């Protein structure tokens, strides 16, 4: 069995709208609706294959026009805050001096919008972050991933800080060499 | 920020039993949380999951050219796009490192411990078993679960209650979709 | 290789 899902939505009043597929709850591509650009989750994958991003913008401009309307049907009842779980975890067994990457896992969330920064020491690093998109779930709650390469030190700590409207004060996960 | 927020989702799912062979494809949409009409290739028409999701059905039950659309996606849509990816999908395989390595349940004196790191595999099916001196050891077996690294690849530590002594021998063994035979590790205090 | 995608069905006013 593989389920292969394309995946849509769209938010008010943020007005933010997100396209992509998925292969067994893995990421093939999302479209950067700003660029209306396909960004393929591994580069090889726009090798073997393409996608008209033009056409995710029509999707979700009827997913707005549905919102419309079934935020009228509801009589107006809005989403209710689920908070996020948050992990952190190496991709590899930690060495020191020997370069890794810190991954911070925000699950069972919505609605999906999130603010997520890595503290080294206390203090936000920026420095060779990337992240994943929201990420659907199979109870249509969102995912997501934030990632951190580093150098681990016996002098460094590490903390995830993760802030979303469920939760009444932010999330800070830590991390530091055993 | 407290504004009240507002979330429509439309899942558009395609199902495979034994390659393309049996195909489903399931049109969802969701209201926050809560899927409120779907079609299903089982039934050829669109249902109300929830009161919410009648006007739809009613509505897009009534036009034929929508219908007729749907109906076709299993064929268009579903098998058309398992063949655009299945060469990097469906027969990706990448074979776990597997890292063996002792720790501690609380900080103690002796590692009682050992941390069998299984990382970067896909896909995420994978057996791994922890064997003293031949005998597969299933007593004091805990594990992380299968973790996905949100990049093609999984990981897993599955780790052993012992305190190791001198003359034995410790194999974690790491069967997988991506090896033709099982991957062992092996291990000595 | 082109990855076909599927509209999304327009509900009414
Ligand atoms: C909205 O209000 C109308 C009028 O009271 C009612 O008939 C309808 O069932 C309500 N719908 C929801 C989803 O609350």
């Amino acid at each position: 069995e593989h389920v292969i899902i394309q995946a849509e939505f769209y938010l008010n009043p943020d007005q933010s709208g997100e396209f992509m597929f998925d292969f067994d709850g893995d990421e093939i591509f999302h479209v950067d609706m700003a660029k209306k650009e396909t960004v393929w989750r591994l580069e090889e994958f726009g090798r073997f294959a393409s996608f008209e991003a033009q056409g995710a913008l029509a999707n979700i401009a009827v997913d707005k026009a549905n919102l419309e309307i079934m935020t009228k049907r509801s009589n107006y009842t809005p989403i209710t805050n689920v908070p996020p779980e948050v992990t952190v975890l190496t991709n590899s067994p930690v060495e020191l001096r020997e370069p890794n990457v810190l991954i911070c896992f925000i699950d069972k969330f919505t609605p999906p919008v999130v603010n997520v920064t890595w503290l080294r020491n206390g203090k936000p690093v920026t420095t060779g972050v990337s992240e994943t998109v929201f990420l659907p779930r199979e109870d249509h709650l969102f995912r997501k991933f934030h990632y951190l390469p580093f150098l681990p030190s016996t002098e460094d700590v590490y903390d995830c800080r993760v802030e979303h409207w469920g939760l009444d004060e932010p999330l800070l996960k830590h991390w530091e060499f055993d | 920020d407290t504004r009240p927020r507002f979330l429509e989702q439309v899942k558009h799912e395609c199902h495979f039993f034994n390659g393309t062979e049996r195909v489903r494809f399931l049109d969802r949409y969701f209201y926050h949380q809560e899927e409120y009409v779907r079609f299903d290739s089982d039934v050829g028409e669109y249902r109300a999951v929830t009161e919410l999701g009648r006007p739809d059905a009613e509505y897009w039950n009534s036009q034929k050219d929508l219908l007729e659309q749907r109906r076709a996606a299993v064929d268009t849509y579903c098998r058309h796009n398992y063949g655009v990816v299945e060469s990097f999908t469906v027969q990706r395989r990448v074979y776990p490192e597997v890292t063996v390595y002792p720790a501690k349940t609380q900080p103690l004196q002796h590692h009682n411990l050992l941390v069998c790191s299984v990382n970067g595999f896909y896909p995420g099916s994978i057996e791994v078993r922890w064997f003293r001196n031949g005998q597969e050891e299933k007593t004091g077996v805990v594990s992380t679960g299968l973790i996905q690294n949100g990049d093609w690849t999984f990981q897993t530590l599955v780790m052993l209650e012992t305190v190791p002594r001198s003359g034995e021998v410790y194999t974690c063994q790491v069967e997988h979709p991506s090896l033709t035979s099982p991957l062992t590790v092996e291990w000595r205090a | 290789d082109i990855f076909e995608r599927i509209a999304s069905e327009a509900s009414r006013l």
